[PDB]
DNA sequence: AAACGCGGGGGACAGCGCGTACGTGCGTTTAAGCGGTGCTAGAGCTGTCTACGACCAATTGAGCGGCCTCGGCACCGGGATTCTCCAG
DNA sequence: CTGGAGAATCCCGGTGCCGAGGCCGCTCAATTGGTCGTAGACAGCTCTAGCACCGCTTAAACGCACGTACGCGCTGTCCCCCGCGTTTT
């Protein structure tokens, strides 16, 4: 059977982070655990409030509130900047 | 501006009495004005990030009830 | 004269079948402005907003306390003090 | 024209056509933005990379090459902003800090 | 003879034995302990089991299997809020 | 004469130990027999996966694990050293968990 | 405008258990709270129980098998068979 | 490795003294709030129209199974060190 | 200070090995170029509610005395759990 995950984007971040580090293959697949449930609490958190303000479309606005509203702190400020520099590079690409 | 001291002695001893506390220390009184800010700052921090991504500049209670119910304290009775 | 500890279970027994608030409004209110401002400034607030946030807040206050004392009895004592708080506010995991 | 993948076009690893149709089938909303797919994956890197980098760090401190559990348990766990994030996370095998009480030490 | 029924004593909740209850004990960082704790252990553990177990046979039979999945138990684990990774 | 070791210096050392470990300390077989045990009041007869029967023990004992030294802050603030049940039960009524 | 709730379906039921009792406004509040909440709670479950069987439509089962995910024992007995009478007085008319 | 006995020793535990902080009480402030009057922000509404995603069609390559190989890593032993009791 | 002494622990070099990791075919999902319907933010109008303040009176705070009960420090005493070496399990 087919099984998509996360695995090899990982395993490239982790090259970028740590080009020499090596990597287990339960500790990858907490990896894929952990990103799908984060995955899911944006998203549905994302969804309700949409639903909180009656609307039927989730873009960024959306998902970059919700994301501070999930993460606490400096890595919700540190990520957001990590969002809001892609975005632009998106739309100007 | 000392809002926090404006929660004064019997209104902390009322609160423990309805708690049903005998006796209390005389420390209690600034233990609780610190902790209570901390409930009170993360609710108003985030319960206000709806107003805004909300795009008003006036606070509803229903964004109130959204956000303790994030912290997880649900909440009857003030519209939903 | 009562005896010291007649009152206040007196007082005990009053608060338990009294229901509403037992925290001034406006010393209430102001602090919530206060604490308000130091995330967005030039905030507005509804009545049921702040009264919402009263009721949270109490109802958060007096459950602490039961744990604090059931803290304090368990060091076999009558007299709550702040580190039964802080052993109660650490054993809930929001410490 | 020419294929260019929209990780690519955000200068992004993680795949935005993946999530897209995740959004799409994962019904949380009847319409979906087209840079919140974006929007997201990015900071999907950003945390990977922020424990990944701190799942480097622990591993060198006990001289290995290979990233496990036990780091990721002390990684997260002795970060508290990962560990205020991850309360309601248990590792699988991560075990534990090791903490011995105060009062526990022989006088 | 009269040997074949000497050992019918399982009653299986002791098999949490008391040298693992210190060892677990001691890994989380007690260094004494009393006797009464192990049965009383042996509740917690137990009423622990099944409220999970029930809602991880809870989810079975509404796919209409007979076999428990470890993802079947994963999500009975997260509907309390204590979510664990690990297992896919 | 014999070289006992003063009572508790032994255990210190048996709590460093297991703090670096990382493995179970909960045997296979009595272990999953108990859920085997525990499935007959719901439903006869299932049939279980390892992952599964594996996976239930991280739970059981991270769950009792959390437990212990939350039991052991108590008997700290209550002024002991040694563990009783009224701290254990107190933690779970802390815990809400009556 | 006009903005729906349910303290009317309310009061008959009331009216039913207790055919001489009043309620608060207070109270009528908390009620509609209340139902809103416990539709919401299963509502998502049942939607995720989809889901999780990759099927692709809601029904009484799921809603039956949610309901024994959140409803207390000897509780969770009788209106899983209100829930299967109602459907079985739907079903047959 | 658990079972299990077993001495033994240390810490719970109870009792005791004691001292001082905390409840009782109460005038004396004092501050809490109400309703009455003034105001305007700003939210909430409608209408509207547009631009962008939902839609389909065609397409290819990225990604994932399937498959190899050796390198990280776990002992093993010994020896070296350190520490704990237990001298002194 | 210093440990007789045993015991415990860490570190140093060897071993074996199998799993992490690149390689190798292959298909269907992600990307590109098309259409058309609607969502939804945005000006214009509406008006509600939010804020501002006063002034006054009374509950409620507030600032004190006093007295005693409970918090705590301390000390023998007793008994249950701690180290250990076989004997089961």
């Amino acid at each position: 059977s087919r099984k998509e995950s996360y695995a090899i984007y990982v395993y490239k971040v982790l090259k970028q982070v740590h080009p020499d580090t090596g990597i287990s293959s339960k500790a990858m697949s907490i990896m894929n655990s952990f990103v799908n449930d984060v995955f899911e609490r944006i998203a549905g958190e994302a969804s309700r409030l949409a639903h909180y303000n009656k609307r039927s479309t989730i873009t960024s606005r959306e998902i970059q509130t919700a994301v501070r509203l999930l993460l606490p702190g400096e890595l919700a400020k540190h990520a957001v900047s990590e969002g809001t520099k892609a975005v632009t590079k998106y739309t100007s690409a | 501006r000392d809002n926090i001291q404006g929660i004064t002695k019997p209104a902390i001893r009322r609160l423990a009495r309805r708690g049903g506390v005998k006796r209390i220390s005389g420390l209690i009184y600034e233990e609780t004005r610190g902790v209570l800010k901390v409930f009170l700052e993360n609710v108003i921090r985030d319960a206000v990030t709806y107003t805004e991504h909300a795009k008003r500049k006036t606070v509803t209670a229903m964004d109130v009830v959204y956000a303790l119910k994030r912290q997880g304290r649900t909440l009857y009775g003030f519209g939903g | 004269r009562y005896r010291p500890g007649t009152v206040a279970l007196r007082e005990i027994r009053r608060y338990q079948k009294s229901t509403e608030l037992l925290i001034r409004k406006l010393p209430f209110q102001r602090l919530v402005r206060e604490i308000a401002q130091d995330f967005k400034t030039d905030l507005r607030f509804q009545s049921s907003a702040v009264m919402a946030l009263q009721e949270a807040s109490e109802a958060y206050l007096v459950a602490l306390f039961e744990d604090t004392n059931l803290c304090a009895i368990h060091a076999k004592r009558v007299t709550i003090m702040p580190k039964d708080i802080q052993l109660a506010r650490r054993i809930r995991g929001e410490r | 024209a020419k294929a260019k993948t929209r990780s690519s076009r955000a200068g992004l690893q993680f795949p935005v056509g993946r999530v897209h149709r995740l959004l799409r089938k994962g019904n949380y909303a009847e319409r979906v933005g087209a840079g919140a797919p974006v929007y997201l994956a990015a900071v999907l890197e950003y945390l990977t990379a922020e424990i990944l980098e701190l799942a480097g760090n622990a591993a060198r401190d006990n001289k290995k090459t290979r990233i496990i559990p036990r780091h990721l348990q002390l990684a997260v766990r002795n970060d508290e902003e990962l560990n205020k994030l991850l309360g309601r996370v248990t590792i699988a095998q991560g075990g534990v800090l090791p903490n011995i009480q105060s009062v526990l030490l022989p006088k």
